[PDB]
């Protein structure tokens, strides 16, 4: 398995010893916030650090494309005809204290999120598709009517009844049903308003994973030890320590071999890491897309609809395409990215092999000739005097709301401005400088939208169900440029249709959608990215493969 | 509610 030039796995030539201690860090300049219940946890640092303990008690295995498979802590089965997900917990699925994981523990997850008394931030509208769940969430019902227990609360089976099935229900991270358990017998006497701050969910939790946390130092670290009651394969290691390390100390920690693995390192430090003797640097395709938006309308919040009514030359498809073909994204990546940004051909990242294809062509190759011809054949005629194009007497001049974020953000934005000058388009920065991120978010997300930018960049960390509805549909507030296109709406609906329960049909629908988006060019894909992880050469069985389900049990050290 | 800025 490769990811760009990177290996996905470190194939250690040496055999693992029995036992050993693995030293893992997560790069963060902020303290971790320990919260073992998925529904109550809002800190990405700790979510990742919870890995050895079960990742906040996730139930389901997937393949490398995040499609559910059987054989994890539980199985999930979908039945179209009865509109039901059936969750079957393993007979020997236990909490770390030896107590049984039961149907009630699965249902209780739902209460931690949907009952506002616990203070979760994780309710989504998607959950309203479970029968009875909205009524629970608003306090109209004392129980969740769509969740039933064929063999009782102390049984191992849970049925979840939906109003409508969705084809994304076979992908982890779909959000239509939840994928974690909570130890109801351990927590049932804690007041909901006190659950998040209780020892029992912070320093002294029950877990289901291959390791349990023997010690938690708040903000800093976890000492993991084998969980005797884990249903699966007993781990090789005697322990794992998992700590936060600051950005400024990460490279030195590798130099001294303080950590066997550091997770979450940022793209800029890669040049300092690549050279380090004693480490293998692994890479993996990220669940990430960056793209360029054009401002084409406004958002009507009252009616929840994007209206594509902005006066701008970007209403012309030829202009949108030309501005895309003019960029030198490949060249930019080659100068600056260390192979960690690679040009996007489409809106769906290539890690989703079941939902995209490299055969989709976008704007990944600069074509200044094509850009110039497009503007020509559309009446944007160049000047002698100025080097810029005019049409019905008005100059082709646009505002670029570029933003701070990338370590060469200023240099990249200027490079694009210069490329656009080559095709006779005059582009200037919004207020003559890069936008701060919080400014940029406010500008793009406050309805009805501003009229004072033409081009901007966005970048998303995608869930493992790569839903496009929430980003680009006619009703989406995140449709930042406010396009509204009947063909794209049809394409989006087809992706989520009953016909798309068939994987081959769904792939085709995703592919058509990506083609249509590139042609229409309301937005332009910019980059995919790779994540990297340095791994000490003594570690055995380490891999970034998303389909690797037992890495914490398999991983060992050679000395 | 699935995807995040980043």
């Amino acid at each position: 398995l490769k990811a760009g030039n990177f290996d996905v796995a470190y194939q250690n030539p040496d055999k693992a010893i029995k036992g050993g201690n693995l030293k893992v860090a997560y790069q963060s300049d902020s303290p971790m916030k320990a919260q073992w219940l998925s529904g109550l946890s809002n800190d990405a640092t700790f979510a990742t650090m919870s890995g050895p303990g079960g990742g906040q008690d996730g139930l389901f295995f997937t393949d490398s494309g995040f499609k559910f498979i059987k054989g994890g802590a539980a199985d999930v089965a979908l039945d179209k005809e009865s509109k039901t997900a059936t969750i079957t917990l393993r007979k020997d699925l236990k909490w770390s204290d030896g107590s049984e994981v039961t149907a009630k523990d699965y249902e209780f997850t739902y209460e931690t999120i949907a009952n506002p008394a616990y203070g979760s931030d994780r309710w989504t509208d998607s959950l309203a598709n479970i029968v009875g769940l909205s009524d629970y969430h608003t306090g109209k019902a004392k129980t969740i009517s769509g969740i039933t227990f064929p063999d009782g609360e102390n049984g191992k089976v849970i049925k979840v009844q939906f109003k409508e099935m969705k084809p994304g229900m076979t992908q982890s991270g779909n959000g239509y049903f939840l994928e974690t358990v909570a130890p109801y017998q351990y927590l049932k006497d804690v007041a909901p308003k006190d659950l998040a701050s209780s020892p029992k969910t912070t320093t002294k939790p029950l877990v289901t994973g291959p390791f349990k946390p023997e010690n938690v130092v708040a903000g800093e670290s976890i000492k993991y030890v084998p969980n005797p009651y884990y249903w699966g394969e007993k781990p090789k290691l005697n322990s794992i320590t998992y700590e936060v390390v600051s950005t400024a100390k990460s490279v030195a920690a590798l130099s001294s071999s303080k950590y066997d693995i550091i997770n979450g390192m940022v793209s800029s430090q890669y040049k300092q890491v690549k050279n380090l003797k004693g480490y293998k640097v692994l890479g993996q395709q990220a669940m990430y897309i960056s793209l360029m938006y054009y401002n084409l309308g406004h958002y009507d919040a009252k009616n929840s609809i994007n209206v594509q009514d902005r006066k701008t030359p970007l209403q012309d498809q030829n202009v949108r395409q030309a501005i895309g073909y003019a960029r030198n994204v490949a060249e930019v990546d080659n100068k600056f990215s260390n192979g960690l940004s690679t040009p996007a051909n489409s809106l769906i990242p290539p890690i989703f092999k079941q939902f995209t294809s490299s055969s989709v062509k976008g704007y990944e190759k600069q074509d200044l000739d094509k850009a110039n011809k497009l503007l020509d054949e559309d009446g944007w005629k160049l000047n002698k005097s100025t080097g810029y194009r005019e049409k019905d007497g008005k100059e082709l001049s646009l505002v670029y709301a570029a933003r701070v974020g990338d370590a060469n953000a200023e240099t990249i934005a200027q490079n694009y401005i210069q490329q656009w000058k080559k095709i006779g388009v005059k582009v200037s920065l919004y207020n003559g400088k890069l936008m701060e991120f919080n400014s940029w978010v406010d500008h793009m997300t406050t309805p009805p939208g501003a009229n004072d930018w033409d081009i901007t960049d966005g970048s998303w960390s995608l869930a493992s169900e790569p839903s496009q509805q929430d980003l680009f549909s006619a009703a989406a507030p995140y449709n930042f440029g406010h396009f509204n296109d009947s063909e794209i709406t049809k394409d989006l609906n087809d992706i989520d249709s009953a016909k798309s329960e068939n994987p081959t049909y769904r792939k085709a629908a995703f592919v058509k959608y990506q083609e249509d988006m590139n042609k229409k060019a309301y937005v332009i894909p910019t980059n995919f990215m790779l994540n990297y992880t340095p791994v000490n050469k003594r570690v055995v069985g380490m891999t970034l493969d998303y389909g690797a389900m037992n890495t914490w049990s398999e991983i060992g050290v050679s000395s | 509610a699935a995807a995040a800025a980043a």
